[PDB]
């Protein structure tokens, strides 16, 4: 019974887990590529 | 000439940054999908 | 479009600059710079490093101003439908690059009288628009489809108009190229794999296609005409702005295309991130500004951003998108 | 019981991030405006 419902489960809570850390990944990148042409504008004036 | 560049610039940078907020909200709809 | 094509021939044969870019001018910004269009063309092009003042002899490139609307010409096919909208002169710039693209490094026009410039930090945009092609493209075939129905000229199109109504729905159609600039968003590399991902995870927790239209549409026209072909590729065109003058004018990027954008188009990171970098940890507010011990690992990585931070005084002044003026 | 109030409070504090991060859209494009 309880090995019968388990390896699914554990999978997911992994997956899922390691695929925050890449959206975390990609929003930081998101957020520091805007704040470098923020800076880019803070020089060209 | 600068203040008209620096302008533009500003427009256009925020041309792309116009997309944030949407991204963020996107990014964690599987966490709903995900319980 | 024909503009383009040629240019990008006569590059790649020759090699007279390392790569290309495509652009369209359109026409208030023409009006603007002072300069006429409906007159006589002569395009020229020069790359003006900056901060050094070193410019490369001067390269001839083929230019076609259309005169009607000018972004529906690159969507739409002959045929189907008639463009709309302002029109402007096509053109592709030499570029300087390959490793990391500088920044504030113009490329220079030249049209009859009067030189516009187009610094890199402007021309050249991070993310493409690919994505809102299929959208347009599914369009396009649908409104073929409608046009074989309804016209009744001949066998060989109408067996094509047939195979795609029985592939897709034969609702309605129209094609807008304005309607492009406004609605996308900018496409990314990774939302594919972000939709794979889920799909494991959703999954666990419990001829072809447009092919169609080419071999029909080469029997309307009877001729395959090569400039064709890139309609049917998917595009993307992003509208920027313009820092001599402050108009609009766009920069387009075809897939098969080896300009810049697209696929087998060479690609280098923007030099404003290490120099973003550096400003930051050494702590000042300033590239210029930066104190020489740390400049020299600078110099030491890229042999470019040397004569902007060695000299005392450089010869014209730098970090400014108004260095020519 | 938990990975069920806190999955949706996960979904909570991306919304108000959002708000955050909306805002600070706005007070940039207010520097846009003024020159």
């Amino acid at each position: 019974t309880g090995l019968g419902a388990l390896a699914l489960l554990i999978a997911a809570c992994r997956l899922i887990a390691r695929r925050l850390r890449e959206t975390r990944t990609t929003l930081k990148g998101s957020a520091r590529r805007f704040n470098v042409d923020l800076f880019q504008v803070r020089l060209i004036l | 000439a600068r203040r008209r560049a620096a302008a533009a610039a500003l427009d256009n940078a925020m041309a792309a940054g116009a997309r944030l907020e949407a991204e963020v909200d996107e990014q964690l709809r599987p966490l709903e999908r995900q319980v | 479009m024909d503009a383009h094509i040629a240019n990008e021939t006569k590059q790649q044969m020759t090699r007279f600059a390392p790569a290309l870019v495509h652009v369209i001018v359109p026409d208030p910004l023409l009006a603007r710079a002072g300069v006429d269009p409906l007159a006589p063309f002569a395009a020229h092009a020069q790359t003006r490093y900056h901060g050094s003042g070193v410019c490369e002899p001067w390269v001839s490139v083929f230019a076609g101003h259309v005169q009607t609307g000018a972004v529906e010409s690159v969507l739409t096919l002959p045929p189907l439908q008639r463009p709309r909208g302002p029109g402007g002169l096509f053109v592709s710039l030499p570029l300087a690059l390959g490793a990391h693209f500088d920044g504030f490094t113009t490329a220079a026009l030249r049209v009859g009288a009067r030189e516009l410039v187009f610094t890199y930090d402007e021309l050249l945009p991070a993310r493409t628009r690919y994505n809102v092609d299929g959208e347009r493209l599914e369009r396009l075939c649908r409104q073929f489809a409608n046009y074989a129905r309804a016209r009744r000229v001949a066998p060989a199109v109408a067996a094509a108009g047939g195979h795609i109504d029985a592939l897709l729905p034969p609702a309605a159609a129209t094609i807008d190229g304005e309607a492009q600039l406004t609605r996308g968003g900018f496409d990314d590399p990774a939302a594919p794999h972000a939709r794979d991902a889920d799909r494991e995870i959703l999954s666990l927790v419990r001829l072809t296609a447009l092919d169609w239209l080419d071999a029909g549409y080469a029997a309307l026209a009877g001729g395959d005409a090569p400039a064709h072909v890139w309609r049917r590729r998917p595009v993307s065109l992003v509208a920027r702005r313009h820092y001599q003058t402050g108009e609009t004018f766009v920069v387009v990027a075809y897939e098969h295309s080896t300009a810049w954008g697209g696929r087998r188009g060479p690609r280098g990171e923007p030099l404003a991130r290490v120099l973003a970098e550096e400003c930051e940890r050494h702590g000042v507010e300033h590239p210029r500004a930066l104190p020489a011990e740390a400049r020299r690992e600078l110099v030491r990585r890229h042999a470019e951003l040397a004569v902007p931070l060695g000299d005392e005084e450089p010869p014209l002044p730098v970090f400014d998108a108004t260095a020519e003026l």
